[PDB]
């Protein structure tokens, strides 16, 4: 089968800037490629088909090119309305697979801002219920890229935590992340130190915020 | 004008069946190829299957993950496209779009005459499907108490954890709506148990703790439950 | 649209992109 790769998820750009989106392909597909967009909460729309052909009603700022295996989508004059996600699609297989690209969101450019790290232990109310939730808060930062690792007694946890991110704020265009570590009361009450190691750009060194269960 | 309207989406248990339908207008449905495309929450687009005109025999071609379980049909008598989903899995949940497709014949190169360029030209608003064994359950709100490990200089952070509820829609405010600056309500997260969970946090100055009273108002209309939780500083 | 197309003529029919490809394929074969 044919896979489709795409540029990093949030690429940053300001109004009136030229941006490009690569769409590497696993197999040679000549020029059987399409490009779509969907605004934050609307139905997707067609932009470019056959790698270069422009769809009816599409502004002329959009331009696609490429053949075989490497493809590009260019938006010369960036306008605010077209701040959305763009997907490239394969259309080469004789037996149709029509695999879509992973997608590429357009991030509003802003001065780099480091996150404010916070951590909240589980409430005694929840502990009585038999479950424990530890949450770690990143607030007001940029860019979106940010990693959060949970450590319990110097032991990295994976698979038992979930993350939730907000969209850019209309006023300052920063993100905010919420990482929740779930754990049983019994398994939570046997370990002491709980750390939230955060790695992000704009941080000279990654910050580690933790707390002792005894304190 | 020219539009596509999907319908029939809703809640269905795993292993069950569900039927979507899309009505078309503004173009000649019978002379048009149709396809379904779904989008799971937070994920990208994924082609489901397509159908051809009756003049071509109504040949249907599907995507592997749904092949054998889903069936596409059309009824030119009422310009309607159907998607009959059976033996549903949790992974089939998402927003199902209907599409009128177009082909562009290959022309430039002779030895590819017959092939074409297929693409999705017209889309509908879509309809959400949700496959879950969960039953309607109200949330359990828990504090996110402010402390020394939740203060940055002269700014403290606190919130409420709305955990284990179903279905999705739940709203959160603060002090009956009085507080709205520096507040962040994160999107709901689906947990391994089939129940949802989100967190609502707010930043305030550390000099207002013990004086200002903070109460988060949680409203989960599906279960018809309202909660007012007062979060207090914890050491 | 289908109702208004065949409203009068029995022998009226519709063509689309797919037919074109079948012809260029029929020619190439």
């Amino acid at each position: 089968d044919i896979q489709m790769t795409q540029s990093p998820s949030p690429l940053s750009a300001s109004v009136g800037d030229t941006v490009t989106i690569t769409c590497r392909a696993s197999q040679k597909i000549s020029d059987y490629l399409n490009w779509y967009q969907q605004k934050p909460g609307r139905a997707p729309k067609i932009l470019i088909y056959a790698a270069s052909k422009l769809g009816s009603g599409v502004p002329s700022r959009f331009s696609g090119s490429g053949y075989g295996r490497d493809f590009t989508l260019t938006i010369t004059g960036l306008q605010p309305e077209d701040f959305a996600t763009y997907y490239c699609q394969e259309a080469y297989s004789s037996t149709p697979t029509l695999t879509f690209g992973q997608g590429t969101r357009l991030d509003l450019k802003r001065t780099v801002a480091a996150p404010s790290v916070f951590i909240f232990p589980p409430s005694d109310e929840q502990l009585k219920s038999g479950t424990a939730s530890v949450v770690c808060l990143l607030n007001n930062f940029y860019p979106r890229e940010a990693k959060v690792q949970w450590k319990v007694d110097n032991a990295l946890q994976s698979g038992n935590s979930q993350e939730s991110v907000t969209e850019q704020d209309s006023k300052d265009s920063t993100y905010s992340l919420s990482s929740t570590l779930t754990l049983s009361k019994a398994d939570y009450e046997k370990h002491k130190v709980y750390a939230c190691e955060v790695t992000h750009q704009g941080l000279s060194s990654p910050v580690t915020k933790s707390f002792n269960r005894g304190e | 004008e020219v539009q596509l309207v999907e319908s029939g989406g809703g809640l269905v248990k795993p292993g069950g069946s569900l039927r979507l339908s899309c009505a078309a207008s503004g173009f000649t449905f019978s002379n048009t190829w149709m396809s379904w495309v779904r989008q799971a929450p937070g994920k990208g687009l994924e082609w489901v299957g397509r159908i051809s005109r009756n003049k071509d025999g109504a040949k249907t071609e599907y995507a592997a993950p749904v092949r054998g379980r889903f069936t596409i049909s059309r009824d030119d008598s009422r310009d309607t496209l159907y998607l009959q989903m059976t033996s549903l899995k949790i992974e089939d949940s998402g927003r199902y779009f209907c599409t009128a497709d177009l082909g562009e014949p290959v022309v430039s190169r002779f030895f590819e005459w017959g092939s074409y360029y297929y693409y999705m030209d017209l889309w509908g608003k879509g309809t959400t499907v949700t496959v879950s064994s969960a039953s309607t359950k109200g949330p359990s709100v828990f504090p996110l108490a402010p402390s020394s490990k939740s203060t940055s200089g002269g700014t403290a952070a606190l919130g409420c954890l709305v955990k284990d509820y179903f279905p999705e829609p739940v709203t959160v405010s603060w002090n009956s709506g009085a507080l709205t600056s520096g507040v962040h309500t994160f999107p709901a997260v689906l947990q391994s148990s089939g129940l949802y969970s989100l967190s609502s946090v707010v930043t305030v100055p550390s000099s207002s703790l013990g004086t200002q009273t903070y109460i988060c108002n949680v409203n989960h209309k599906p279960s018809n439950t309202k909660v007012d939780k007062r979060v207090e500083p914890k050491s | 649209n289908e109702q208004e197309l065949l409203e009068l003529d029995k022998w009226a029919s519709l063509w689309n992109w797919f037919d074109i490809t079948n012809w260029l394929w029929y020619i190439r074969r």
